[PDB]
């Protein structure tokens, strides 16, 4: 009774620890869970009408590189093209980033360091 | 309503149409297989040909 | 060089209605559906069934949705 209700209380908050891991990892990518049969079977039907090689191949290469909010909206509307919905679609790519912060203040540092500065150099020698 | 709008695709290459393509080829092989047998021959003699017949056409 | 692809027996029933039976048990039977013919046209109600069959060519139906 006291063994069964002490291990009883260690053992489930240790799967509680589980299914908290276990559900952040499903939960980092987005829920897959459909509720629907509309979408999905004309998204189908206009798979096989493009011709396009490997519908599910496609959309895993696209989902994780157009980001799930970008895929997810574009996969919604499963044909055509209209309004800022399309154009943005159309429209649409990664990015990269690029700007001045730890390299140049520390650059800066040195130049501070040296002033009035002391003369550094190389290129004589025994050679 | 329904349209599509902007695709890509691979050059010069087999699309859709292929794919029934290769059902009219499977259809042939289904004759084919009615051809060899003497059975199949006879399924084929109850078959009339006359002006009229039922027709019907309908979406679902 | 070349995979060859598969010839065999596919869904093919024959089905020979092989019908026996006994002229003069036929003859019978041909007697009685006169018989049943004979109920028929001793009531009106049977000859106003007659009236609603014609025969026509074939049918038609077209629709959308």
């Amino acid at each position: 009774m006291a063994n069964f209700l002490t291990k009883n209380f260690v053992w489930i908050l240790a799967a509680g620890v589980g299914v908290w891991f276990y559900q952040k990892a499903d939960n980092a990518a987005k829920t897959a869970t459909k509720p629907i049969a509309d979408f999905l079977a004309e998204l189908q039907f206009l798979v096989n009408g493009s011709n396009y090689v490997k519908f599910p191949n496609a959309g895993f290469v696209l989902t994780r590189d157009a980001l799930q909010d970008d895929f997810i909206a574009y996969d919604d509307r499963i044909k055509a093209w209209l309004g800022t919905h399309d154009r943005h679609k159309d429209f649409l790519a990664e990015i990269l980033d690029h700007e001045r912060r730890v390299k140049p203040v520390y650059r800066k540092l040195i130049g501070n360091i040296i002033d009035a500065s002391t003369i550094r150099a190389a290129s004589g020698v025994e050679l | 309503t329904s349209v599509p709008t902007n695709q890509s695709v691979w050059g010069n290459v087999s699309t859709g149409l292929d794919a029934l393509i290769s059902g009219w080829a499977r259809v042939e092989q289904i004759k084919a297989a009615k051809a060899s047998t003497g059975q199949g021959r006879v399924e084929q003699a109850m078959t009339p040909e006359l002006d009229n017949g039922a027709a019907v056409v309908v979406e679902a």
